[PDB]
């Protein structure tokens, strides 16, 4: 059932060429040949600063890094969120509707001043 | 196998096994792999129905 | 539980119905029996917004207890000891319906032993 | 060992 | 997905160390291009389960009609090589 | 970088499972040729693997030394005040 | 639920990642040793998922068995949800058994590496809301409902006592 | 058809993996990937094809009994959890006709590799069909397997697909 | 009211942040899966903010931002519920997805389009929590169905795989 | 896969372990122990039970009012 | 010895089982022989034309053509009003139309019946 004379002659005249085939679809040392990609002045002045292991100056890195990410996806955010709900949003009628606080027997509303009675006495138990 | 003439529009298109793709040899090569076709092959009246993603008539365990 | 053959598997009118009850009158049985008091009110259950359910006669302890959760914040490795008072009367409170499950099981009894002696014996 | 993936023509 | 190459010199050396495990052949006489049927004496059920012990190892079946044509150590090289695209 | 396939004659199915299998196999006249590929799994460091109960008491030795510890040290904080 | 099972899949995912893409148990074992991380992962929440008491499972999936249990409902049903927690820890053993005990099915040559600082950390906090997030939630959310504490012995400890059966 | 020795050794190869999934551990496997061999063992040979198909009729109606509900499938075989995985990933060559120049010159020695294969297959292709139109009975190729190149310098009779074929991971 | 309302859809918006710099805005597609897992990491942490107002007082909210149509005597607004429910999903789905986000780094690490597999992660994340927060019905059934795309799409990731497509 | 350790297959051998893995995964394993015999101690009352189950067969008719027989 | 396989249309009887791949008698390895000396022969023209470097398009299919025209443009041509087409397309066609009239006419006849005597629950519909 082995492969007769002819089909292993044409398995390997096949497969040298496969082989060169794949060798073709290697990147020489310059590809890909990128364009002349300029860098912004913060990119070239990191590298720099960078190039020390210096384990030190990486936490303010990454502090730089959440810095710049915690004020552009988190206060910039909120600030026109804030700006929009608290003058185009509350100011129309029920747009914002607030559960009412919850009162408890004993308390004291910052209202009126108000000072609910304490409770009944309880039938004191144990356990 | 001419479908019979029963009047319902099928002409001289032979009737092939009703045989889904999904029980052919998966390793033989294959002009269209996913439909386990080959060119010029007559198709089954009811290949899109049993292209591999529909309908499978393989034999079950049980 | 334990009764549900005695209720399929066995005599019916031994075993009460849990939709009905309860069925004999609420005095007979007892010597004026004290009406179960509520120590809390409507307008201070209101005011807590305590669900529905739970404005039963176990409430003015689970108000006590979420005054403790918003008066302790953040402490919620704390407040066990209201816990316990709310989960306690909660215990006795269960314990009465099981209390007035029995009272109904065995008036039943004692109705189909009247009516059968009665009803024997003639 | 770079090797050259081949894809469709992604400037259009 | 961070598996490590094959070569052709490691896909050569499992083919034979996984024959040189089998209690059936001399591994002294045992050669690359040593028959299966015509050299070392192996019954073509033996031969089968020279393929099963040879996919366990790599991993990947190998089609029972391809399967039957691999009389030679050399060409489970070619084979395995081929199938997964191994040139050097 | 290449791959150096460890000896080939060290597998041994000797003090193996696999080798009351061959004694199995034997007291009906038949053997299989195929127990020392397979034997590289029930030696090394693959031999003595636990069992059931012994993973789910993984960290136990220490948990519970930290168990008798703290409740110890607790009793003792709350004498204190 | 989401805290567990969800790192019941990533801990899979190492196995499969590690094994060159093998999902059959059948091809693996013996991992016990070689992926401890993975495995102290994979039998944490394992035993969540089985509602070993006081981890994250236990604070809701036993507390609803002790409600259905002492609650009007079809007997029938509740009979169901009963043997089916009997027959989690079957499933959550045979996972354990066929991955972690026994001896190595996998093939030779392979490249178990569970170190890459991405997986460690995305397990890891999973495996600590896997064991705390319970805790903290149950004893934080304001309570809506009237407990039942108060029931008989066999309905208490009835969702403990057929996950060990 | 497929003769009948093949089918038996396809039967035992099938009976194995079924076995080997029943059993799962190895040592088990071994104890009774044995005991089916005798069993074919004891049956070899023996002449008598009337007799040999009734032992094969009798095996296969025993192996569809006893197989393995959910056989083990090799990840990558039909079957599979990876299986057509990455044919997603395998763009054909003759894309790279129609990609921009500007996209060709970041990669100026691929393509100068290219045009070599592409005046290769050119040069080559007249010889191909002589090749087949030689090495064919009147009445039409009778078999799918082609001949090799009867020469030096001559390629095998269409090799271009077959040689140029995407890799099996692409990406 | 006002921390409140800001925090509570805050949370919402920074999810959308990644998407839409998507817009050749940013282009930094060797460090897209990092952005998006920090997006969720934040959101997270402001979505606490919300969640232990309500675990102190109870605080519940519904806010109804836009007016979207008016059909006779039904008005359709965005509307978003943060109580206790939507108040204790959300950091949990977020918590969740964080972890499972940072191991899709390592996982599909050789996806060449694991920047798209990434922003469809991003996707579900944002249609679940509109699920989640959805105040009314045809809210609810953005979301609803939201989640049922983008379950197609991640499930036929492999769109060669004729299993994956079935 | 981007970055990790850099640990070499073994042909047929156990695999190679680093200190920090095994440590921790022994950490946590440890945390799990110590997490549940610690609750188990304080709160053991969730786990076998808050209040005892009252028995109504050990009552007495006085505090149930089941009336005499006789009228 | 074991109970036989029932072969279903939605399950085909498994070839080892079929009991005729065994037996191989001269005529019936013929067909087989012209099966595969056609099928080879397509396969043959089929890699002409597909191998050829001077042929940019597609390559019609005759028997995808022959396909869809007969699932199409081929089938009136070839019908004939019989039995079974007549009582067919009445079933199929005309039924459904005629069992959906009855459902809706007869929902719609009882829930006017409930409005006009006010039985029928209306206090907050007022979008129709
Ligand atoms: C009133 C309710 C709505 C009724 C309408 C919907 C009912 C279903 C009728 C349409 C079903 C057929 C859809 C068109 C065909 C597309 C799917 C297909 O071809 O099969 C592929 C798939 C087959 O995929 P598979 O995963 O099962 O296996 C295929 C074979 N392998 C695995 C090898 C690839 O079938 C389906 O998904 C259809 C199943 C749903 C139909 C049954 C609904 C039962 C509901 C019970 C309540
Ligand atoms: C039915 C439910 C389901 C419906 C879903 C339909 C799909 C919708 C797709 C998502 C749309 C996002 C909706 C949130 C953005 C709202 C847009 C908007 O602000 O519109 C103007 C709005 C005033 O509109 P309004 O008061 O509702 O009057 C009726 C209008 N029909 O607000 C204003 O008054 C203007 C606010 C300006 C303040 C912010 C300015 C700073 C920010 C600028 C940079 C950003
Ligand atoms: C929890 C509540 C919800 C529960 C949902 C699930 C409920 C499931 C209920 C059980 C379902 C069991 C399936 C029952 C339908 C079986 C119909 C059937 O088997 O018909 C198949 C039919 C067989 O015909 P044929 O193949 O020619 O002969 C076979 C001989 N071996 O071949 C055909 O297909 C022809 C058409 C037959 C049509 C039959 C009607 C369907
Ligand atoms: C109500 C429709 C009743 C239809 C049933 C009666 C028709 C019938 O039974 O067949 C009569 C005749 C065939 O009789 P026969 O002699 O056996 O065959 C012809 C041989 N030369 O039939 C004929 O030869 C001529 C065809 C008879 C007329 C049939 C027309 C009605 C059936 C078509 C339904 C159209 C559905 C339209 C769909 C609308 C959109 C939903
Ligand atoms: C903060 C985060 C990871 C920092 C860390 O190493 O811990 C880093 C990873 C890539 C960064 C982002 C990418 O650079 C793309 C965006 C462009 C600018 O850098 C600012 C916003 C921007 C969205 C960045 C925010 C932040 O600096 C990111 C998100
Ligand atoms: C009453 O509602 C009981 C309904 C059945 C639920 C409990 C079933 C398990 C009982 C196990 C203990 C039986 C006594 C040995």
């Amino acid at each position: 059932s082995g492969y007769t004379p002819e089909e292993k002659l044409r398995l390997q005249q096949l497969r040298e060429l496969r082989r060169r085939w794949l060798k073709d679809q290697e990147l020489s040392p310059r590809e890909p040949v990128l364009p002349p990609q300029r860098v912004s002045p913060v990119e070239r002045f990191w590298n720099k600063f960078l190039q020390d292991g210096a384990l030190w100056k990486n936490v303010i890195y990454k502090t730089y890094r959440h810095s710049i990410f915690a004020f552009t996806h988190v206060l910039i955010p909120v600030w026109i969120i804030h700006y929009y709900l608290k003058y185009h949003v509350t100011t129309k009628p029920y747009t914002i509707v607030e559960k009412k606080p919850r009162i408890f027997p004993g308390d004291t509303i910052l209202e009126t001043g108000e000072v609910i009675p304490p409770m009944k006495e309880f039938p004191d138990q144990h356990h | 196998e001419p479908y019979p003439d029963d009047g319902t529009g099928y002409g001289d298109y032979p009737k092939l096994p009703d045989r889904s793709q999904q029980e052919r040899d998966p390793w033989y090569d294959w002009d269209h792999p996913d439909l386990r076709l080959n060119w010029g092959e007559p198709m089954h009246w009811d290949l899109d129905m049993y292209i591999r993603n529909r309908v499978d008539t393989s034999p079950t365990p049980v | 539980g334990a009764h549900l053959a005695r209720r399929y598997l066995g005599d019916a009118s031994v075993e009460p119905d849990p939709l009905r009850m309860p069925t004999f009158p609420p005095d007979y049985g007892f010597p004026e029996r004290k009406e179960r008091e509520m120590v809390a009110t409507q307008q201070e259950m209101n005011d807590a917004q305590l669900v529905l359910q739970q404005r039963d006669y176990c409430a003015h302890y689970l108000i006590r207890f979420l005054k403790c959760k918003r008066d302790s914040f953040p402490n919620f490795l704390a407040c066990k000891h209201e816990r316990h008072d709310w989960d306690y009367c909660e215990h006795l409170d269960y314990v009465k319906r099981m209390k007035e499950f029995e009272r109904e099981r065995r008036l039943l009894q004692r109705k189909k032993r009247r009516e059968q002696r009665e009803a024997d014996m003639a | 060992k770079r090797l050259f993936i081949i894809k469709p023509s992604g400037f259009y | 997905s961070d598996a490590p190459p094959l070569t052709l010199e490691g896909i050569k050396d499992r083919v034979l160390y996984v024959l040189k495990l089998y209690d059936k052949i001399d591994p002294e006489k045992l050669s690359v291009n040593s028959h299966f049927m015509k050299d070392l004496g192996l019954d073509s059920l033996d031969q089968v389960e020279i393929i099963m012990a040879m996919e366990d190892e790599f991993g990947f079946e190998i089609p029972d009609i391809d399967a039957e044509k691999l009389m030679c150590p050399q060409e489970i090289v070619d084979y395995i090589a081929d199938k997964k695209d191994v040139y050097e | 970088s290449k791959m150096e396939l460890p000896d080939y004659k060290q597998w041994k199915i000797e003090g193996t499972p696999l080798e009351t299998v061959q004694e199995k196999l034997a007291a009906r006249g038949l053997r299989d040729p195929w127990g020392r590929n397979e034997a590289w799994r029930y030696m090394g460091g693959f031999a003595n693997n636990v069992s059931f109960v012994g993973a789910l008491l993984k960290g136990f030795k220490w948990g519970f030394a930290a168990f008798v510890v703290a409740i110890g040290a607790e009793y003792y904080l709350e004498s204190q005040k | 639920h989401a805290f567990f099972k969800a790192m019941l899949f990533m801990c899979s995912g190492s196995i499969i990642h590690s094994l060159n893409d093998e999902q059959d148990i059948r091809k693996m074992g013996g991992l016990f040793k070689a992926m401890p991380f993975t495995t102290t992962a994979l039998i944490v929440g394992s035993l969540a998922l089985t509602g070993m008491p006081f981890l994250t499972g236990f604070y809701s999936k036993d507390l609803i068995i002790e409600a259905a249990n002492t609650s009007y409902t079809n007997a029938w049903a509740l009979l169901m949800t009963l043997i089916a927690t009997s027959f989690t820890a079957i499933y959550s053993t045979r996972i354990i058994f066929f991955a972690l005990l026994g001896q190595p099915r996998f093939p030779t040559l392979v490249n178990i590496n569970e170190n890459n600082p991405l997986l460690i950390n995305s397990i890891k906090r999973l495996l600590i809301g896997s064991l705390f997030a319970g805790y903290i939630i149950s004893n934080n959310i304001p309570p809506t409902t009237i407990p039942q504490m108060t029931m008989p012995y066999y309905l208490k400890t009835t969702a403990l006592i057929v996950t060990i059966l | 058809y497929l003769t009948h020795q093949q089918k038996v050794l396809r039967l035992y190869k099938r009976a194995l993996r079924h076995l080997e999934s029943w059993c799962i551990h190895r040592d088990k496997y071994r104890y009774f990937a044995c005991l089916l061999r005798a069993r074919f063992d004891e049956h070899k040979n023996e002449k008598d094809m009337v007799k040999a198909t009734q032992l094969l009729r009798e095996a296969e109606e025993e192996f569809w009994h006893g197989q393995h509900p959910q056989p083990y499938i090799f990840p990558e075989s039909p079957g599979g959890t990876s299986y057509e995985r990455y044919e997603c990933y395998k763009v054909p060559e003759w894309c790279l006709d129609d990609w921009h120049p500007s996209e060709k010159a970041m990669y100026p020695d691929y393509f100068a590799k290219r045009e070599q294969w592409k005046k290769l297959r050119r040069e080559s292709w007249e010889r191909e069909v002589k090749q087949l139109q030689e090495e064919t009975p009147v009445g039409g190729p009778r078999t799918e397997a082609l001949p090799p190149a009867r020469k030096q310098g001559d390629l095998p009779p269409l090799w271009w697909h077959i040689v140029t074929r995407p890799r099996e991971r692409p990406m | 009211m006002n921390m409140f309302s800001s925090l509570s859809l805050v949370t919402l918006l920074l999810l959308t942040m990644p998407i839409m710099m998507m817009s050749f805005n940013t282009y930094k597609p060797s460090n897209y899966p990092l952005y998006v897992k920090t997006a969720i990491s934040y959101a997270f942490i402001t979505s606490m903010i919300p969640t232990m107002m309500f675990i102190h007082s109870g605080q519940e909210l519904i806010i109804s931002n836009w007016h979207w149509l008016t059909i006779q005597t039904l008005k359709l607004s965005l509307s978003f519920k943060m109580d206790y429910f939507s108040m204790m999903f959300i950091p949990v789905a977020l918590f969740v997805t964080w972890s499972i986000m940072e191991f899709s780094m390592w996982y599909m690490y050789s996806d060449p389009n694991i920047n798209k597999f990434f922003k469809y992660l991003l996707l579900f994340l944002i249609t679940m929590l509109i699920l989640v927060t959805a105040n009314n019905l045809f809210q609810l059934f953005i979301g609803w169905e939201g989640v049922g795309i983008m379950s197609f799409l991640l499930i036929g990731w492999w769109y060669g795989r004729a299993d994956a497509n079935t | 896969a981007g970055g990790g350790a850099h640990i070499e297959p073994r042909y047929r051998q156990f695999p190679q372990l680093t200190r920090s893995q095994v440590i921790q995964a022994e950490f946590f394993s440890a945390t799990m122990w110590f997490w549940i015999l610690w609750r188990f101690w304080h709160d053991s009352d969730a786990v076998l039970g808050h209040f005892p189950y009252p028995d109504p067969s050990q009552w007495t008719d006085e505090e149930l009012g089941i009336p005499p027989d006789d009228e | 010895s074991f109970p036989k396989y029932e072969a279903s249309r939605l399950s085909s009887l498994p070839t080892t089982l079929d009991p005729a791949e065994y037996d191989i008698s001269s005529e019936t390895r013929k067909a087989q022989a012209e099966r595969l000396a056609i099928r080879s022969r397509l396969k043959r023209e089929y890699q002409l034309q597909y191998y050829d470097p001077s042929r940019r398009g597609v390559i019609e299919d005759p028997a995808l053509v022959r396909w869809t025209y007969a699932r199409s443009a081929n089938i009136y041509p070839n019908f004939r009003p019989n039995t079974k087409t007549s009582l067919l397309g009445a079933l199929f066609g005309i039924g459904p139309l005629v069992f959906w009239y009855y459902v809706f006419k007869t929902d719609r006849d009882r829930k006017e019946k409930l409005i006009q005597e006010g039985k029928l629950d209306r206090t907050f519909n007022i979008s129709y």
